[PDB]
RNA sequence: GAUUACCCCUUCUACCUUUUGCAUAAUGGUUUAACCAGAAAAAAUCUAACAAAGAGAACUUUAGCUAGAUACCCCGAAACCA
RNA sequence: ACAUAAUCCCAAAAAA
């Protein structure tokens, strides 16, 4: 015959090893502590996946927000680095964007110079 | 300088720049927008959603705002209370002839993000009928974007 | 004086001294310096150079080395069913690489 | 067997509310042995000689007092390790000494429109022991160091970072030395504390001193601008000019500290 | 320190934590003139725990002056409870649980010192210039 | 996820059972501990023994025969009879 | 022309 012996207890002290920190009986009740750990791991992956998201439109906001301070939007300013085949991150724009003030005004400054070479080529 | 490992860019917070915004017949609720851009820092490429960097926005001659179409007669103003049949009903016309420091408010109440954030940089946003500014003492810079 | 490079499918703002960590393994043994391309080279006389879709190997270089090969903390990932009795617990647990940029060489054409 | 899971998670919360002291002899779990240090101390660093010295270097006065004060009290035999104390302090003198006169020649041939003050203030701080007693305890200097009393506290670890340095530079020569050191400091500093703490009194007159021995022009304080706030901060732009000729500008929350911040950028705008 | 403790006592240990808060922080003299003339059943009880945890820091520990002891820390805690039957109508019984109540009282030398007074426009101007620099 | 050694903001419709479909205002649960509900080899697949024979006086057999190993859970009536 | 507080999801806007 065999016993629970410590199996039980020791899953329980694992789970709510991991339920630390958490309101109420979830840090207390091992039930709880389950339920709020399975939504805490979906949670998890659901924001891990829209953390991309997330930086990508804070970024496109920075982006355009330092476009529009040079007279041009941000869509224009995608289409100009398009076709000065530029590949560069929003990521590393918007740093750009922040710290170094003349790249990004070389980069507007290039991209109105494209835009206009362009309106003035197709007239 | 320095980076490690993965990082957004936010280092503590800075101080708001107070703004100045002119009236006279620019269309409400499309000053509400660029107001309200400015109130969320969006025009600063230093944004944080979290960290509330917006500005301190200030418009004057809020009376002299000019509605386009027949929607000044035709605009209605819904407040409701706690009591049994309520509603009430004002319209845009007689709103402008008693309190129109509100109406531009309202305009840009709706345009912000709702729960804190919102009545946060409502405190922000001051409006008058008229051209007293005590506060222009005080030097601020001016914006100028009629349209 | 800066520079931006691109590894592992992510382009990077590298300066010296700076200390950077990278995707898995770069197949490359550890104290051993490595070269890395150009993306972007911006001087802090405010003269910038990007050239496209690379920057020139004789005018810009990049030269870093490598400290050790970490692992980052260990991410649980768990997907979870309503009443389909579905459940997938998963420990998994990225792999990185420290590198350690040290000269950034800039000469004149 | 759950009496070991037991006895295991019984001493691991027995370790939570009571925390033993670090033992120097008890710390490392295997055998502790000279030649093996200084074996792996050759393996990992470029040259290492006079091994004798190396550890002579580790070897501080208390261990001796405390093994002297073991012979007496117990009276079982009699041994002299006297010499050690007596060639390591030496080592030691001569390593300060070198040490000053290297980091001086550093600064010397990196920064030459330093001025005297500046140099003096530099050295100040790089010598300065919280530092350098962080960058041992951060090298694990610790581990090879021995102390009878406490392994901890500073005054054994800094002696005996300084002994290490002078056996470096007897047995290694300078020419090694040159390179260990320079490596680590530069590597350390990394911030604007260098000329902060040199800033510490009165920017403005330090930077009128500076401008009259150089260029013997008088700084002036020009408001060039303000932009008022009245709930936080208010923003005052001021200028700093010679001869009409700007040398910074910036803003501040008072007259004061704007001052400050503008004596301090032209501080180190005329380091260079 | 002086420790004292009372258990396997008879009361309810939600009013008995009313006059355990009461005395707590107090200095010994005005925890005394309180607990005396304080309108309870825990007062006689915890009046009783003062007296002889008084009388052990006298005997026991032998203080100097009696000025210098004060309350620092006074706990009730919950003992066994008592199953009894409380008969109601219907055929029915409910079940009537007489509770206990163990009383601890931690004392400590020295002159007692407890400031709740905060300064709002301080606190405020220092508060919001670190939170901003953060 | 960010962020500070705490919080506000942003991203998300309890579990289980029963169902075409439940966060559902359908079902069960105060919480915790412990107790508590898939144990049957004929033919077959598979691992070995020997092979026109296997198998401990019993049966099978135009490659069989012998042995081992693999799949079919609990609680509940209203009532009947002595 | 239906029966609790409005707009056929905020505010507004215009006619690549």
């Amino acid at each position: 015959l065999r016993s629970r012996v410590t199996d039980r207890y020791w899953r329980v002290q694992e789970v709510l090893k991991h339920a630390r920190h958490f309101r109420g009986r979830k840090n207390r009740c091992y039930r709880l502590a389950v339920r709020a750990v399975t939504r805490a791991f979906v949670k998890c992956t659901r924001a891990r996946r829209l953390k991309k998201r997330s930086l990508r439109t804070l970024w496109i906001n920075r982006i355009t927000a330092a476009s529009q301070e040079h007279g041009l939007k941000y869509p224009a300013f995608i289409i100009n680095l398009i076709k000065c085949q530029v590949e560069l991150n929003r990521k590393v724009l918007a740093d750009l964007a922040i710290y170094e003030p003349k790249t990004f005004k070389s980069l507007a400054a290039l991209a109105k110079r494209r835009r206009x070479x362009x309106x003035x080529x197709x007239x | 300088m320095s980076s490690f490992s993965k990082a957004p860019q936010q280092w503590a917070t800075f101080a708001r720049v107070w703004y100045l915004l002119d009236g006279k017949m620019q269309p409400p609720g499309k000053l509400a927008a660029m107001a309200s851009v400015k109130l969320q820092g969006l025009h600063k490429p230093v944004y944080h959603q979290l960290s509330d960097c917006g500005d301190h926005v200030v418009i004057m001659n809020t009376r002299h705002i000019a509605f386009s179409g027949n929607k000044w007669e035709q605009k209605v103003y819904s407040s409701h209370t706690g009591y049994p049949g309520g509603f009430r009903q004002v319209t845009a016309a007689q709103l402008h002839q008693k309190d129109p420091v509100a109406i531009v408010k309202l305009a840009i109440y709706g345009m912000l993000p709702k729960n804190l954030h919102r009545r946060t940089m409502m405190q922000r946003l001051h409006l008058f009928p008229d051209e007293d500014i005590p506060e222009d003492i005080l030097k601020n810079l001016v914006e100028e974007l009629p349209q | 004086l800066f520079a931006v490079v691109h590894f592992a499918g992510h382009q990077w703002k590298v300066t010296a001294e700076d200390l950077i960590l990278i995707e898995n393994e770069l197949d490359v043994a550890c104290g051993e310096r490595i070269r890395l391309e150009k993306v972007l080279l911006v001087g802090a006389d405010n003269f910038t150079l990007l050239g496209k879709p690379l920057l020139g190997k004789e005018l810009v270089r990049v030269e870093a080395t490598v400290i050790e090969k970490t692992e980052s903390w260990p991410k649980i990932n768990m997907k979870f069913q309503k009443r389909k009795n579905y459940q997938r617990k998963r420990i998994t647990v990225n792999p990185q690489t420290v590198l350690r940029i040290n000269s950034i060489e800039x000469x004149x054409x | 067997x759950x009496x070991x899971x037991x006895x295991x998670x019984x001493x691991x919360x027995x370790x939570x509310x009571x925390x033993x002291x670090x033992x120097x002899x008890x710390x490392x779990x295997x055998x502790x042995d000279y030649h093996a240090e200084i074996q792996a101390f050759g393996h990992r660093l470029q040259e290492t000689f006079s091994l004798d010295l190396l550890k002579t270097a580790f070897v501080n006065s208390c261990y001796i007092k405390s093994e002297e004060a073991k012979r007496q009290k117990l009276g079982i035999d009699k041994e002299a390790a006297l010499l050690n104390l007596k060639d390591n302090q030496e080592l030691s003198e001569q390593g300060i000494s070198f040490s000053q006169t290297c980091l001086t020649q550093f600064f010397e041939d990196a920064f030459p429109d330093l001025p005297t003050e500046g140099v003096t203030s530099l050295v100040d701080f790089l010598t300065s022991e919280e530092v350098v007693c962080h960058v041992a305890r951060n090298l694990a200097v610790e581990q090879l160091a021995l102390s009878a009393e406490f392994p901890v506290p500073p005054p054994v670890l800094r002696q005996t970072f300084f002994a290490v340095i002078g056996a470096l530079l007897q047995s290694s020569g300078p020419e090694r030395t040159a390179l260990f050191i320079r490596d680590f400091l530069i590597t350390q500093m990394t911030g604007k504390e260098l000329f902060e703490m040199w800033t510490i009194t009165n920017p403005m007159g330090l930077l009128v001193e500076e401008l009259k021995k150089r260029k013997i022009s008088a700084p002036e304080s020009r408001l060039t601008r303000q932009s008022g706030s009245t709930t936080a901060l208010p923003v005052y732009f001021v200028g700093l000019y010679c001869d009409r000729k700007l040398i910074a500008e910036g803003p501040g929350e008072t007259v004061l500290v704007a001052e400050e911040e503008a004596a301090r950028v032209a501080l180190r705008k005329l380091f260079g | 320190e002086i420790y004292h403790c009372r258990r396997q006592i008879k009361y309810s240990k939600d009013k008995m934590w009313y006059l355990a808060k009461l005395i707590r922080g107090m200095s010994i003299d005005q925890a005394l003139a309180q607990l005396e003339f304080s309108d309870k059943k825990g007062a006689q009880i915890i009046k009783e725990v003062l007296l002889e945890a008084q009388d052990m820091a006298v005997r026991d520990h032998n203080v100097e002056f009696r000025s210098n002891l004060y309350v620092a820390e006074s706990t009730s805690g919950r003992g066994q409870y008592l199953k009894r039957i409380r008969y109601h109508g219907r055929g029915r019984f409910g079940i009537m649980e007489k509770v206990f109540c163990h009383y601890f009282v931690k004392l400590v030398e020295g002159x007692x010192x407890x400031x709740x007074x905060x300064x709002x426009x301080x606190x405020x101007x220092x508060x919001x210039x670190x939170x901003x620099x953060x």
